[PDB]
RNA sequence: ACCUCGAUGUUGGAUCAGGACAUCCCGAUGGUGCAGCCGCUAUUAAAGGUUCGUUUGUUCAACGAUUAAAGUCCUACGUGAU
RNA sequence: CCCAUAGUAGGCCUAAAAGCAGCCACCAAUUAAGAAAGCGUUCAAGCUCAACACAAAAAUCCCAAACAUAUA
């Protein structure tokens, strides 16, 4: 992991699954370990963008996901 | 078709066939599935052997019964038969088998929420 | 062998009948009946003194933090008059249409931490949030006018 | 129903989803199978029935989703892995003896080598205690053990 | 498998089981009985 | 790392309750007793004084220091050198509310000990509190 | 570089008391066979053992059978070998028992109790039908301090 | 494995699974928590 | 004196004359220390049987070790082992009159209460250890707070009076219906089917 | 004290062994206070194997030397119309 | 399922035993939290309660054959 954008928009119709989303994984008790990611929360249907230095860029609309659904991609993709 | 007999239950790994060779150690104990691997009439002709009479016809009895694994059967034979007999059990019918009428024509029992993987 | 054995003695077979025929026999309760169809109060007191005592609310997720950043964090906003609330929505969904709040509905869902106040330091606040990217604000209600982050940022510039 | 597709960018789109059908005959009840009057009368070769409540891969589906009672819950899951055991989801896969009304899975009974005397007998199971209350169209109780 | 010493008599006998039928028999007979009673208590 | 000491400040050098106890993170005990005893003569001699050290992973020293302790004030407030035996009975000082209170007046301003309760009901019930566990009864 | 262990030797089994019968000789005596004597402890040297650190809790050495009937005396314990490294002082609490350097360099850390005798062991022309059934003797049972 | 007619998961990660017929007691953290009923 | 009291081996002073061994104290309901005294939780005896000393030490050392001397306190609802069981010799052909006395025990009836706890803790609080001591007991046991005690009671009457079966084992055994009293014990008409030699069948009607 | 007192002594040994597995060795596994070797423990496994001598009538036992091991038992304490 | 700020390591005796060797009180802040309910530390340190928040085995060889649903 290089870097995480999380943006939602809660003013429009709430999506509970990316306030879950930074609210677990988007947290320093797992940023002590992944210290090499950057977070970054800017917040304005949702969208979470993941960029990875090497050659991926990762774009998760959670609009109809969940957070166990978006937490397993973002797993997988870190172990890539 | 004997090769295609259903057992009920567990019965292909429960049931037990059990032997002796006369010999000292020659008790043998094969599972229905290991006797059916091996013999595939062995099965239906040992049920019709204990069911029959325990008599001195029964071998005679058992001299009428032609037991064939498959759907082939001798000539002579196809030509003796004289009438079919029903099948004592009536097949359930698979999914795949159904047809979409009949699919329709069942109800649909529950609303799935949208918001589901599945 | 005697009436009182060690092992349980073997009924007389007329004794076994009449014990299995007048088994127990529970009663059907018709159709199935399923298959048919003061901290609580102090709380309650609590909230509705500080709707009125607050003039400038806001809402976050503080829970990404650490005991130690969460303490400083409190430290900081103590530094101001602004305090830091958080209440179940178990009671807060309740406390919404109590205070004729409905917008405030799809605004209050999983762990939210109010931050009451009278005197907008919200400026310094955006700025210690900015050194930590994440923690991102969420929308309140100043004095019955409900404002977006926009409105937020507009009010404090 | 959603549906996650991957292209990396992956989103969930919801599809198309079945509706019960239309005048339940007992509107107003706690299960789907007491709304439709089936509380004792479906068995494990009712696909029709059994797959309203099947994984497209074969696998139960949750009992808060299905909104079935404990019990019904239970009698459909047991229903469905003796279907599976009989074969008669083909489709219903994850990706030769032929059986029906096996309790147990094939791999994990072992064979009855030494039967017990007439008063004590080991007796091979078959179909499912759950279903006990199931309608009875026979003078004699259907045996649960063979 | 074998029950020690005569079946039927001794401390260890061979389990003996209730049928349906037996079941039946004896409530058959209960309530001749019972129609016995009310006919005795006139 | 955060480490949690409870030295007194007459004494910079005990020994063991110092040395191995820091030695495992890596730590300078000169450096360590020579800032303890800059807060010492900052402050009142001969006292224990909790500290909040905090060992960098950069191996660097903060200290930071606050009040004295409550259980050691209270005693010396109360005339006591060892408090009592069963505390729940025993008894050897008094101290007034007036004292518990201006007492209180300078305890309530510490970052580290976190007492920064505005009111002072607080600050009163927590160090009466204390009292009571303590062989101390309240007068008044 | 210290250890403490604790043995226990084994217990003596105990003797028989039983009465021979047979065809033509419907009172054949005394029938009691004596108990094994309980199996010896050894502490043994190693030189491939390094240190106390590969050490137990209680090294209990097997105990005698008891006696049977027809006379059939009852086996004795077998001995169990503790191992040590070579240069082991053992002590028991204070008294030195040995100091164990040699290669294989063994000592009997705790005797077996004898095997109790049976009924027949106390059969003589003046005591024709002994019932007397001695137990088996304990065997010593000690802490061992283990230095190097 | 240790075998017990009553199954107890005596740490965290102790969870019971029925596999080939009976109850086990699995255990990665401490796999000598093993039991099988 | 909150903790349970030492039960010694045998009296005293011993009976001279042995006395036949009257099952009919193992057999059958218990009227005596049938209800709570002084307590909230004890060790009901679901069946009949002897409690030895073994058992009483077994029962002393348990509760004592596994309760809290200052508030949990308890008390013995069983007298101390006074009947001898006059077991023989290690051997010896019958006959030659009546054995001598080797042990004391003390019967125990079913609806017995053996051990009666009390003092300030609820009763999951103690559930564990009094069921593992009613385990241990010869007999079956149970731990049974006053509460679960009148639950199951009043749980009995609602079976008793629920039940659809026309045919109950009192009304079948009172009227002799089917000559049935040719094999029931006289004792059979007061039990009413509920005890077997010294075995209670509680769920049973 | 239930069968056998209207020609069946008994124990050991010899010969030949059938069987159980509650396994002594050989096989496959889990745990370990198993680094390796080693043991200890447990699951599974009865296809195969399971020594020779001194004293003693001895079964046993002790002792000597071995062995992969020198298993626990039942078979009318298997087996004397061998 | 969560995660656990701080008065303070509450004192007493205890080298120190701080929650844990033990007595006695068992208050207290934020919105919200038992000066100890279990591991583990000479003592500390590290983990969980919650609350925040959402049955079976014996010796010649198992022992009818089978069967789940056709009307009582
Ligand atoms: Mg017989
Ligand atoms: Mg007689
Ligand atoms: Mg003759
Ligand atoms: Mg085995
Ligand atoms: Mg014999
Ligand atoms: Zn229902
Ligand atoms: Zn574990």
């Amino acid at each position: 992991v290089k870097q995480v954008r999380v943006q939602f928009c809660p003013f429009e119709k709430n999506v509970e699954s990316t306030r879950t989303f930074l609210q677990t994984v988007s947290s320093e008790k797992v940023r002590s370990t992944n210290l090499n990611c950057s977070v970054i929360a800017d917040v304005r249907e949702p969208c979470v963008d993941v960029l990875f230095g090497d050659g991926h860029r990762l774009i998760m609309r959670g609009a109809h996901l969940t957070a166990l659904e978006m937490l397993t991609a973002f797993a997988s993709h870190i172990r890539a | 078709n004997t090769r295609h007999i259903a057992f009920s239950g567990n019965k292909w790994e429960q049931k037990v066939y059990s032997s002796h060779t006369g010999y000292p150690g020659g008790f043998r104990q094969v599972t229905a599935a290991q006797l059916h691997l091996r013999d595939p009439v062995a099965i239906v002709k040992l049920a019709i052997y204990g069911m029959l009479p325990k008599n001195l016809h029964r071998r005679t009895m058992m001299e009428r019964l032609h037991l064939f694994p498959d759907e082939y059967i001798p000539e002579d034979i196809l030509k003796n038969l004289v009438e079919e007999l029903p099948q004592p059990r009536k097949i359930p019918k698979r999914l795949d088998e159904y047809t979409q009428e009949e699919i329709d024509a069942f109800p649909r029992l529950w609303t799935p929420p949208e918001d589901y993987r599945l | 062998s005697k009436a009182v054995t060690r092992h349980r003695r073997v009924m007389h077979f007329q004794r076994q009948k009449l014990m299995a025929v007048t088994e127990y026999i529970p009663p059907k309760p018709a159709i199935h009946p399923s298959c048919l169809p003061g901290l609580i109060r102090l709380l309650r007191r609590e909230i509705a003194a500080v709707f009125q005592d607050n003039r400038m609310i806001a809402v976050c997720q503080n829970v990404a933090l650490s005991a130690e950043d969460k303490l400083l964090m409190r430290h900081q906003l103590r530094k101001h008059k602004i305090l830091m609330k958080v209440f179940p929505n178990q009671v807060l969904k309740p406390f919404l249409e109590d205070s004729k709040y409905q917008n405030l509905l799809p605004l209050f869902v999983g762990h939210n931490m109010l931050l009451v106040s009278e005197e907008p330091k919200v400026k310094e606040m955006v700025r210690i949030l900015r050194t930590v990217p994440f923690l991102p604000l969420l929308g309140g209600c100043i004095d019955d006018t409900i404002l977006s982050r926009q409105g937020f940022i507009n009010y404090s510039k | 129903f959603r549906e996650v597709v991957e292209t990396t960018i992956i989103e969930g789109r919801i599809t198309a989803t079945p509706k019960e059908s239309p005048n339940p005959p007992n509107p107003s009840g706690q299960c789907p199978i007491c709304r439709w009057n089936l509380k004792h009368k479906y068995n494990y070769d009712d696909v029709l029935l059994l797959s309203q409540f099947i994984r497209p891969h074969g696998g139960m589906l949750p009992r808060k989703i299905t909104g079935l009672c404990q019990e019904e819950h239970r009698k459909i899951e047991e229903c469905v892995k003796m279907a599976h055991r009989a074969g008669l989801l083909p489709n219903h896969r994850p990706r030769q003896l032929n059986r029906y009304l096996t309790r147990w899975a094939p791999g994990s009974v072992k064979p009855i080598y030494k039967k017990g005397p007439r008063w004590n007998r080991v007796r091979m199971p078959v179909g499912s205690p759950l279903l006990r209350d199931n309608v009875c169209y026979s003078r004699t109780p259907w045996k649960l053990y063979h | 498998g074998r029950i020690p010493g005569r079946q039927w008599i001794g401390k260890h006998r061979r389990p003996r089981f209730v049928s349906l039928r037996a079941k039946q028999n004896m409530i058959r007979r209960l309530e001749i009985e019972a129609e016995n009673h009310y006919w005795l208590s006139m | 790392g955060v480490i949690r000491a409870i030295v007194r400040a007459g004494l910079a050098m005990p020994g063991p309750p110092l040395g191995p106890v820091l030695g495992q993170r890596g730590v300078s005990i000169n450096q360590f007793c020579k800032e303890f005893n800059e807060r010492t003569k900052d402050i009142k001699e001969g006292i224990p004084l909790p500290t909040k050290i905090l060992v960098k992973p950069d191996r660097t020293f903060e200290i930071k220091i606050g009040q004295p302790t409550v259980s050691y004030f209270l005693k010396a407030a109360a005339g006591i050198e060892k408090g009592a035996r069963q505390t729940g009975k025993e008894v050897a000082g008094l101290v007034t509310l007036k004292h518990v209170y201006e007492i209180a007046r300078i305890k309530a301003q510490d970052e580290a000990f976190a007492l920064q309760d505005v009111p002072l009901s607080s600050v009163v019930r927590s160090i009466i509190g204390s009292a009571r566990s303590l062989g101390i009864r309240v007068v008044k | 570089d210290y250890r403490r262990v604790l043995v226990c030797g084994g217990n003596g089994g105990a003797g028989a008391s039983c009465f021979h019968s047979e065809p033509r000789k419907e009172f054949g005596g005394p029938d009691g066979g004596d108990g094994g004597n309980g199996g010896h402890v050894i502490l043994r040297v190693d030189q491939q053992v390094k240190s106390l650190s590969s050490v137990l809790s209680r090294y209990q050495g097997f105990s005698g059978e008891d006696g049977g009937s027809k006379n059939c005396f009852g086996r004795s314990g077998a001995v169990l070998y503790i191992r040590v490294p070579v240069g082991t002082l053992v002590k028991e609490g204070g008294r030195v028992v040995a100091d164990l350097s040699c290669v294989g360099d063994e000592y009997i850390a705790a005797l077996g109790g004898a095997g109790g005798k049976g009924n027949r062991f106390f059969l003589a022309n003046n005591n024709r039908a002994p019932v007397t059934c001695t137990p088996g003797q304990p065997g010593q049972q000690r802490v061992l301090h283990l230095e190097l | 494995f240790k075998n017990k007619t009553v199954l107890k998961k005596r740490c965290k990660d102790c969870y019971l699974v029925k596999r080939r017929g009976r109850w086990y007691v699995y255990c990665k953290t401490h796999p000598r928590h093993k039991q099988r009923q | 004196k909150p903790k349970l009291r030492f039960i010694e081996r045998a009296p005293l002073v011993p009976k001279v004359r042995r006395e036949p061994k009257n099952l009919s104290d193992i057999r059958g309901p218990s009227t005596e220390a049938t209800e709570f005294t002084e307590g909230n939780f004890a060790i009901l005896a679901l069946g009949g049987g002897y409690l030895h000393w073994g058992h009483f030490e077994m029962m002393r050392l348990t509760i004592n070790r596994s309760m809290d001397p200052k508030n949990m306190f308890a008390i013995w609802r069983v007298p101390a082992p006074f009947k001898p069981i006059t077991r023989k010799s290690v051997g010896h052909r019958m006959g030659g009159g009546k054995g001598a006395i080797d042990h004391y025990v003390t019967p125990v009836k079913a609806g017995r209460l053996v051990v009666e706890m009390g003092g300030r803790c609820e009763f999951e609080e103690v559930q564990g250890f009094l069921d593992q001591v009613a385990h241990k007991l010869p007999f079956a046991a149970k731990a049974v707070s006053r509460g679960t005690l009148e639950k199951m009671r009043k749980d009995q009457e609602e079976r008793e009076r629920n039940n659809q079966n026309p045919w109950t084992f009192e009304r079948i055994a009172t009227a002799n219906m089917l000559g049935i009293r040719k094999v029931l014990s006289p004792y059979d008409l007061t039990h009413k089917g509920k005890y077997w030699g010294k075995f209670y069948m509680p769920k049973r009607v």
